[PDB]
C-alpha cells in the first residue's frame, strides 16, 4: 500500500497578495520608457543567468568565467569535472552525429 | 468591425482562457509505452545504441571524403579579400524617390546608411559600397554620391542626368565610424583622420577614369567627355546648375564628417564641439 | 588648451532618423521606379489591403520544401472572402485552372499556391490600394 | 496595492570608488572617464584637456 | 556558496588588516609592484608589430617569458638573473 | 461642461476612431461627465487572442531561475571504491554504492544547476499584444477612461462601493501617467485595498490586465499609450539600441 | 566534429573543408578531382582534360559538409574580382 488515509491539509494560497497582484508590472519598461532600460535589467537571480540562456555545458562554462574563481574548493571541483563530463557526452555520445 | 461584435458576446477574456494556436505547439515525444520506448528508438545492439559511432565523417577507415580530395586554395586569404556591398541604381532611385535619402544634399556613406539603404558591416571586412550598372536605364535624378567604387556604366548614369559621383576610399578603422557615427560620438575619443589607401589600391583612387578622390580635378573634363562620346549623349554643364555650390562639395583625404576636423570632439550632452589648440596636437591631425 | 565651439550643424546631419519619413509629394506617377500612392478617397470595396511601413504592396513571394511556391497578400483588413473571390475570378484565366488558395481569417491573410507577386501587386494598383 | 517606483536608470555620472578591490580594471582609467564625459557633458566632471 | 573576494584577492586583503597594515607605505608599494624580468634566455621581438610570411598581413606579437627555476642554493649568490 | 478629447496621431484614412464615455471618480453617478477618441489602431485592431497567448506566455517564463539542483552520481559523498569484486560472489556486478540503481545515489537525469528560461520576442509582438489587450478589454465594455483618478477622500471604503455601482468587476486596475503625479487620494485609497491596484503607465503589461476583470486609464495616459504604442508601426529597423541618442526619439 | 567547444560553447568547423571545398552561396560544393596534379605523364590527354575540371558534389556529399562547417562560411560574399560571382545564384530551376 502506498496511498495515503486520511485528506491532507488544505493549501490554501491567497490569489491576490502583493507578489501575484503586481505580477509582470514593467516587465515592458521599454516599450513604454523609451528604452531607457531592458526587460533582461528586472531579472533578479543569478549573476551568471541574469537574461541568458544555454544547456548545461554552457550554463557551467558561464558559471565557471564569472564567479569560478570565487568558488569554493570542492564545489569548484566538482564544476571542472562537470564540465569535463559534459564536453565527453555533447561531444562523442548520442544518436545524431 | 465582424469579431470585435463576436467578443461582446462571449465570456471575459482571462488566463484561464487562452489557448496557442493550433499547429504551433507540436507535442512531446518520451519514450513510455509499446511504441515510444521499448528500445526507445535506438535499435538493435551495436555502437549505433550504445551512443558510440564514429566521428561525423568518418567512413569506417577509408579514406575520408573530404580527405581524399586535394587542397586548392578556393578559400585562401579570404579573411583579407576586401568586399564591397552594392548599391544598384534601381535601390538608389527607390530610396530618392520614397524620401529617404536627400539628393539635394551630398550622399555620402552616412546618409545612406541613416536612411537604411544599406547595411554595412565594417567587422566582416566590408570597405563600402559600390554602384552597379543595374537598372541604368529609368535612373533620372541629380545626385553628388560619394561612393567605394563604380562601374563605368554607373558613372554614365550619374552623369547623362548632371550628376557628380566620386570614389573615396575609407579604412577599416574609419568606416565604422563613417557607417555609424553616433556610437562613435558616444566613446569620447576625438575624430581621427582617414588613412590613405593601400598600396595596391592607389592605382585606382589616383586615376580620372574612376572619379577618384586623390586623382588630379583637372582631368576630370576630358574623362567626362570621353566617357559621353562612348555613351552617345551630351555632358550638361553642371556649372550652371542652380544648386553647383552642392555638386562640387567634396572630402578631403584626411577627413571623415563634411563639415568636422581631425581632432575635433563631439559633446553630444551639451550640444559643443571642442577643439584643441596645442601645436602639437594641430600638427598631427593636420597631417 | 581647448576652446568650445557651439556651430554643431554637422553633426546633427549624421543623427538618423526613427520614423519612416512620409514619401513626398511627387508630380507624376509611377515614379521613376515605379511607386504609386495608394489613391484618395480610398476605393469603395469590401475590403482593404494596407500599405507596409515602407509604402510597398503586401504582396510577398514564399517558398517551401525547395519547390512549394506561394504568394501571400499579408495586411487585408475586412472580408477577405470577396478578395479571395476577386483574385480567383482574376488568376483563373491564366493558370488555365482556378488557383487552390488558403485564407487565414485571422491573422488577415490569402495565401496563393505558385508565384504570381508581380501580377498581383499589378492588380492591387488598378484597384487603388 | 500600489505598485512599486519603476526601474529608472542609475541617474548621473558613475564615479567608482578608486580603493576598493572589486572595482574592476576597466572602471578605472581614461577611457571610462571618456565615455562619461561623451554621454553625461561637463557635469560628469572630467577636465575636457584629457581627451 | 561564493567567497565576497576572489582567491586571489585574498593576498592584497591580508596585507590591509594585521600587522602587515601598519607597515610603511613605500613598502607595501615595493612589494605589490611587479615588474618582467630583464630578458635572459630568450630572444625577445624587437617590435609591437610584425609582417608574416605565411599570408603577408600584419600581425601583432608579443614576448611570452621562459618560466626559469632557481634553486635555494642560488640565493646564496648572485647568478645575475 | 463636456470634456473632448480627439486622437492626435494620422489615422488611416480608410477607419473611423473608435470612442468611449469619460468618467469620474468624484461621485458616485458621475459616468458619461465627456465623450473620448480612441485611434484605431491601439483600441480596434483584430482580436488575436493567440498572441495574447504568446505575450502572457513569455511574460510569465522570460524572468524564471529554477533553483533546483540534484546531485549527480559523482557529485554525492563517498563512493569510490568497488564494493566487491566482479566474478567471486553471487550478487550483481556493481561499480559503486552511489550509482542511480542504489539507495541513497544521485539521479541519473536531475533538475541540473540553477537553470534560466529567458527568451524575448520581437519587440513588435508585444506591443501589437498590448493592442490586443486594449481593445479585448474595450470590446467587452470592461474599458473605462477618467479625466483624472481624483476622489474626495482616501476611505477605501468609498472606491470599493462606487466600483461595485457600476458593475466593474472584483478587480480594478487603474493606470495613471507618472509615478509620481498621482493624487494623495488615490494612493492612500489603494494602498489598503486588495483587488484594485494603481500602476503608472509604464508599467502597463498584458497579464496584469488579462487578470483583472476592469482596466481604468486616465486621459493624459491613452494619449500616453497611443504615442509609445504607434510608434512601432512606421519605424524604421533599428541602426543601434533605441537608448542612443537618435534624431526624432525623445 | 566538436559540437561544444570547452572554452566557448559554440559550434566549431572542421577546417580540412574549408581548405578543399568552395561553398557557392546557395547550396552546391565545388572540389577539384582528385589526381590531377601528379603523374600526368602516362595519363591520356583526354583524362588529364578531364582532371582539371572544377566539379560539383551529390547531395548527400553536400549535407555532411555542410554540417561540418559553421553559419560564417556560408553568408553572401561580395568579393570584388570573384571569378565564382555569377555562381552563386540557381537561375530557371524547375523543382
Ligand atoms: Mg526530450
Ligand atoms: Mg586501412
Ligand atoms: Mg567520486
Ligand atoms: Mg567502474
Ligand atoms: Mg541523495
Amino acid at each position: 500500500i502506498g496511498i495515503r488515509l486520511t485528506l491532507p491539509p488544505p493549501k490554501v494560497v491567497d490569489r491576490w497578495n502583493e507578489k501575484r497582484a503586481m505580477f509582470g508590472v514593467y516587465d515592458n519598461i521599454g516599450i513604454l520608457g523609451n528604452f531607457e532600460k531592458h526587460p533582461k535589467e528586472l531579472i533578479r537571480g543569478p549573476i551568471w543567468l541574469r537574461g541568458w540562456k544555454g544547456n548545461e555545458l554552457q550554463r557551467c562554462i558561464r558559471k565557471r568565467k564569472m564567479v569560478g574563481s570565487r568558488m569554493f574548493a570542492d564545489d569548484l571541483h566538482n564544476l571542472n569535472k562537470r564540465i569535463r563530463y559534459l564536453y565527453k557526452h555533447f561531444n562523442r555520445h548520442g544518436k545524431f552525429r | 468591425a465582424r469579431a470585435l461584435d463576436l467578443l461582446r458576446g462571449l465570456p471575459r477574456v482571462s488566463l484561464a482562457n487562452l489557448k496557442p494556436n493550433p499547429g504551433s505547439k507540436k507535442p512531446e515525444r518520451r519514450p513510455r509505452g509499446r511504441r515510444r520506448g521499448r528500445k526507445c528508438g535506438r535499435g538493435h545492439k551495436g555502437e549505433r545504441q550504445r551512443g558510440t559511432r564514429p566521428r561525423l565523417g568518418f567512413e569506417g577507415g577509408q579514406t575520408p571524403f573530404y580527405i581524399r580530395i586535394p587542397k586548392y586554395g578556393f578559400n585562401e586569404g579570404h579573411s583579407f579579400r576586401r568586399q564591397y556591398k552594392p548599391l544598384s541604381l534601381n535601390r538608389l532611385q527607390y530610396l530618392i524617390d520614397l524620401g529617404r535619402v536627400d539628393p539635394s544634399q551630398p550622399i555620402d556613406l552616412t546618409q545612406l546608411v541613416n536612411g537604411r539603404g544599406v547595411t554595412i558591416q565594417p567587422l566582416k571586412r566590408d570597405y563600402g559600397v559600390q554602384l552597379v550598372e543595374e537598372g541604368a536605364d529609368t535612373f533620372t535624378a541629380k545626385v553628388n554620391i560619394e561612393v567605394q567604387l563604380a562601374s563605368e556604366l554607373a558613372i554614365a548614369a550619374i552623369e547623362k542626368n548632371g550628376g557628380v559621383v566620386t570614389t573615396a576610399f575609407y579604412d577599416p578603422r574609419s568606416l565604422d565610424i563613417v557607417c555609424k557615427p553616433v556610437p562613435f560620438f558616444l566613446r569620447g575619443q576625438p575624430i581621427p583622420k582617414r588613412m590613405l589607401p593601400p598600396e595596391e589600391l592607389v592605382p585606382y583612387y589616383t586615376d580620372a577614369k574612376n572619379r577618384g578622390y586623390l586623382a588630379d580635378p583637372a582631368k576630370f573634363p576630358e574623362a567626362r567627355l570621353e566617357l559621353a562620346r562612348k555613351y552617345g549623349y551630351i555632358l550638361p554643364d553642371i556649372t550652371k546648375d542652380e544648386l553647383f555650390k552642392m555638386l562640387c562639395t567634396r572630402k578631403d583625404p584626411r577627413q571623415i564628417f563634411f563639415g568636422l576636423a581631425p581632432g575635433w570632439v563631439v559633446n553630444m550632452a551639451d550640444k559643443k564641439i571642442l577643439k584643441p589648440t596645442d601645436e602639437n596636437l594641430l600638427k598631427y591631425y593636420t597631417s | 588648451f581647448v576652446e568650445s565651439v557651439d556651430e554643431y550643424q554637422f553633426v546633427e546631419r549624421l543623427l538618423p532618423a526613427t520614423r519612416i519619413p512620409d514619401p513626398p509629394k511627387h508630380e507624376h506617377y509611377p515614379t521613376p521606379s515605379g511607386w504609386q500612392p495608394p489613391r484618395d478617397p480610398p476605393p469603395n470595396l469590401p475590403y482593404f489591403v494596407r500599405r507596409s511601413r515602407m509604402h510597398n504592396i503586401p504582396v510577398y513571394k514564399d517558398i517551401t520544401h525547395g519547390n512549394r511556391q506561394m504568394t501571400v497578400i499579408r495586411k487585408v483588413e475586412g472580408d477577405i472572402w470577396a478578395l479571395q473571390k476577386d483574385v480567383e475570378d482574376f488568376l483563373s484565366p491564366l493558370l488555365g485552372k482556378t488557383p487552390v488558395t488558403q485564407v487565414n481569417e485571422v491573422t488577415g491573410t490569402l495565401r496563393i499556391k505558385g508565384y504570381f507577386d508581380q501580377e498581383l501587386k499589378a492588380w492591387l494598383l488598378e484597384k487603388g490600394f | 496595492y500600489r505598485a512599486r517606483p519603476p526601474p529608472r536608470r542609475r541617474p548621473g555620472p558613475r564615479w567608482p570608488d578608486p580603493e576598493d578591490l572589486l572595482t574592476p580594471r576597466w572602471q578605472l582609467g581614461p577611457r571610462y572617464a571618456a565615455k562619461q564625459f561623451a554621454r553625461y557633458g561637463a557635469a560628469s566632471g572630467v577636465v575636457p584637456g584629457s581627451l | 556558496p561564493l567567497h565576497k573576494y576572489p582567491v586571489w584577492l585574498w593576498k592584497r586583503l591580508q596585507l590591509r588588516e594585521g600587522i602587515c597594515s601598519r607597515l610603511p607605505g613605500h613598502y607595501l608599494r615595493s612589494l605589490e609592484e611587479e615588474r618582467t624580468p630583464t630578458p635572459v634566455h630568450y630572444r625577445p621581438h624587437g617590435a609591437k608589430f610584425k609582417i608574416n610570411p605565411k599570408n603577408g598581413q600584419r600581425e601583432r606579437v608579443e614576448d611570452v617569458p621562459i618560466p626559469i627555476y632557481f634553486p635555494p642554493e642560488s640565493q646564496r649568490g648572485l647568478w645575475g638573473g | 461642461e463636456p470634456v473632448l478629447r480627439k486622437v492626435e496621431l494620422p489615422v488611416p484614412t480608410h477607419r473611423r476612431p473608435v470612442q468611449a464615455w469619460v468618467e469620474s471618480l468624484r461621485g458616485f453617478e458621475q459616468e458619461r461627465v465627456g465623450l473620448a477618441d480612441l485611434h484605431p489602431d491601439v483600441f480596434a485592431t483584430a482580436p488575436r487572442l493567440d498572441i495574447l497567448h504568446q505575450v502572457a506566455m513569455w511574460q510569465k517564463n522570460f524572468k524564471r531561475i529554477s533553483y533546483a539542483k540534484t546531485k549527480t552520481r559523482a557529485e554525492v559523498r563517498g563512493g569510490g571504491r568497488k564494493p566487491w569484486p566482479q566474478k567471486g560472489t553471487g550478487r550483481a556486478r556493481h561499480g559503486s554504492i552511489r550509482s542511480p540503481l542504489w539507495r541513497g545515489g544521485g539521479v541519473a537525469h536531475g533538475p541540473r544547476g540553477p537553470t534560466s528560461y529567458y527568451y524575448m520576442l520581437p519587440m513588435k509582438v508585444r506591443a501589437l499584444g498590448l493592442k490586443v489587450a486594449l481593445t479585448v478589454k474595450l470590446a467587452q465594455d470592461d474599458l473605462h477612461i477618467m479625466d483624472s483618478l481624483e476622489l474626495p477622500t482616501g476611505d477605501p471604503q468609498y472606491l470599493t462601493e462606487l466600483a461595485h455601482y457600476r458593475r466593474w468587476g472584483d478587480s480594478v486596475l487603474l493606470v495613471d501617467l507618472t509615478h509620481e503625479e498621482m493624487p494623495q487620494s488615490i494612493v492612500e485609497a489603494t494602498s489598503r485595498l486588495k483587488t484594485f491596484n494603481l500602476i503608472p503607465a509604464v508599467g502597463l503589461n498584458v497579464h496584469s490586465m488579462l487578470k483583472h476583470q476592469t482596466l481604468v486609464l486616465t486621459l493624459p495616459t491613452v494619449a500616453f499609450l497611443e504615442d509609445k504604442l504607434l510608434w512601432q508601426d512606421s519605424r524604421y529597423r533599428p541602426l543601434y539600441p533605441f537608448s542612443l541618442p537618435y534624431s526624432d526619439f525623445p | 566534429l566538436t559540437y561544444f567547444s570547452a572554452r566557448k560553447g559554440k559550434r566549431k568547423t572542421v577546417k580540412a573543408v574549408i581548405d578543399r571545398f568552395l561553398r557557392l552561396h546557395c547550396g552546391l560544393w565545388v572540389r577539384r578531382k582528385a589526381g590531377y596534379k601528379k603523374k600526368l605523364w602516362k595519363k591520356t590527354p583526354a583524362r588529364k582534360k578531364r582532371l582539371r575540371e572544377f566539379v560539383f558534389c551529390n547531395k548527400t556529399q553536400s549535407k555532411l559538409l555542410d554540417k561540418m562547417t559553421t553559419s560564417f562560411w556560408k553568408r553572401r560574399n561580395w568579393y570584388v574580382d570573384d571569378p565564382y560571382q555569377k555562381y552563386h545564384d540557381r537561375t530557371n530551376l524547375k523543382v
